[PDB]
DNA sequence: CTGCAGGGTTTTTGTACAGCCAGACAGTGGAGTACTACCACTGTGTAAGACAGGCCAGATC
DNA sequence: GATCTGGCCTGTCTTACACAGTGGTAGTACTCCACTGTCTGGCTGTACAAAAACCCTGCAG
C-alpha cells in the first residue's frame, strides 16, 4: 500500500462545483425569466469527464528515484 | 525581490488594474527605461591621472566576457 | 470481449487526431500516384523511397514545407 | 485503417445521440497537464505525502468559475 | 376575544424661499502612453517509426 | 520421426517535432497637456405640509 493518491468523494466535489455555478444558474434563470418557486425540482445536470497520465515528470532535487514520474490526474467537467 | 516573471507581473496588473483600479503598479513598459538610474553606465565620471589602459568612454554597460577572442578556428578556441 | 469491463463509458471519435490516419493516407496517395502503382502492382523499397523524396521537393518547391517523419497536426492541415 | 472506418462510420449518429464532437474530447486534459507540472515545480510542499495534497488544492482553486469570473481582464 | 376606523404620535419625506461652487461639456493638435502580438532561443514531453528478434508456417532434417 | 529459415508480429528504443517559457521589440490605439467659457446639480439659514405604521379608544360582533 505505498501508491500514494490524493481524492475526494466525488458527491462532494460536484457540490463545490455546482454551489460554484450556482450565481450562473440563476441569472440564467432570471434570462429565460422562468418562475423560481416552480423551477425548484426538475433539475438536470450533465457531466463529463476524462483521465489521462503524464509520463516520467521531471522534477528538480530527485537525482534517485522517488518515484516523481507518473501520474495520471482523473478528472471531470 | 520576489522572482516574478515579467508575463506574471503583466498578468497581475491587468487583473489588479480591472479591479477597483486607479492604475496601482507601474506598467511593465516603464520599469525597462526605469533601471536606467540603477545599472551601470549611467553616471557621468573621470580620474585623474587619466586611467591607464583602460577606455576613457563610460556610458558603456554590461560587455561580453571575451573582450575581442579572435575568432579564429584553428587557433586556441 | 475477452476481459471484464468495469468502468461504463459511453465512447466517442477522438476530435484531437481526428486527421493524422486521413493524413497518413493521402501522402501514401501522392506517393503511389506519382508511382503507377495500379501498373506495377508490388514496388519495393527503392522505388518507395524514390516516390518520397521526388513528392516532398515537389512540395517544397510549389508551397514551400519541408518534409517530416511524423505527422502532426499544422502539418496535416 | 482505424481513423477513416470511425470518420466514414457513425458522425451522424454519434452527433444525433450526442449534439457536438469537439464538446467531448478530451484534448482539455492534455493541456491541464501543463499546468500539473508548472504546480509540481512551483507549490510542492517537498513530500509525496503532502505533495499531492498540496497540488489539488492549488489545481481546484485555479478551476473554479467564481476566481476566473473575477479575471475579467478589460 | 375579534375587525375596523376617526384621531393621536412620532418618524419619515418632499416641497418649499435663498446664494455658492464643485463638476462636467466641446475641442483643440498629437503626444504618448498603454497595450498586444513578434521574436530569438532552447528544455521537456511526446509518440511515430525503426527493428530485431522471437515465433509460427513452410518445408525440412 | 526432430530441426532449419522466411513471413510476420510487437515490445523497445529512438528521434524529429511540437509546445513552453521568457526578455526584447515593433506595431498599434486609446488618455490626456493646456487653453476658455458655461451649464447642472447638490450643499447651506426655517416653514409647511404629506405619508405611515404602531398605540389608544369607540363602537360594532
Ligand atoms: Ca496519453
Ligand atoms: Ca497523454
Amino acid at each position: 500500500a505505498d501508491t500514494i493518491s490524493r481524492r475526494f468523494r466525488y458527491d462532494v466535489a460536484l457540490v463545490s462545483a455546482l454551489k460554484d455555478l450556482e450565481e450562473d444558474i440563476m441569472e440564467g434563470l432570471r434570462e429565460r425569466a422562468l418562475d423560481d418557486s416552480m423551477c425548484t425540482s426538475g433539475f438536470t445536470v450533465v457531466v463529463k469527464e476524462s483521465c489521462d497520465g503524464m509520463g516520467d515528470v521531471s522534477e528538480k532535487h530527485g537525482s534517485g528515484p522517488a518515484v516523481p514520474e507518473k501520474a495520471v490526474r482523473f478528472s471531470f467537467t | 525581490n520576489t522572482f516574478l516573471s515579467c508575463s506574471q507581473y503583466h498578468k497581475m496588473y491587468r487583473t489588479v488594474k480591472a479591479t477597483s483600479g486607479r492604475q496601482i503598479f507601474q506598467p511593465l513598459h516603464t520599469l525597462r527605461n526605469a533601471e536606467k538610474e540603477l545599472l551601470p553606465g549611467f553616471h557621468q565620471f573621470e580620474w585623474q591621472p587619466a586611467l591607464k589602459n583602460v577606455s576613457t568612454s563610460w556610458d558603456v554597460g554590461i560587455i561580453d566576457g571575451l573582450s575581442g577572442w579572435t575568432v579564429s578556428v584553428d587557433d586556441v578556441p | 470481449v475477452s476481459a471484464k469491463p468495469f468502468m461504463e463509458t459511453q465512447p466517442t471519435l477522438d476530435a484531437l487526431h481526428c486527421d493524422i490516419g486521413n493524413a497518413t493516407e493521402f501522402y501514401k496517395i501522392f506517393q503511389d500516384e506519382i508511382g503507377e502503382v495500379y501498373q506495377k502492382p508490388n514496388p519495393s523499397r527503392e522505388e518507395r523511397r524514390r516516390w518520397r523524396s521526388t513528392l516532398d521537393k515537389q512540395l517544397r518547391k510549389k508551397m514551400k514545407l519541408k518534409p517530416v517523419m511524423r505527422m502532426n497536426g499544422n502539418y496535416a492541415r | 485503417t482505424n481513423y477513416l472506418h470511425k470518420t466514414l462510420a457513425h458522425v451522424p449518429e454519434i452527433v444525433e445521440r450526442d449534439g457536438s464532437i469537439g464538446a467531448w474530447a478530451s484534448e482539455g486534459n492534455e493541456s491541464g497537464n501543463k499546468l500539473f507540472r508548472r504546480f509540481r515545480k512551483m507549490n510542492a510542499r517537498q513530500s509525496k505525502t503532502f505533495e499531492l495534497e498540496d497540488i489539488l488544492k492549488h489545481h481546484w482553486l485555479y478551476t473554479s468559475k467564481y476566481l476566473q469570473k473575477f479575471m475579467e481582464a478589460h
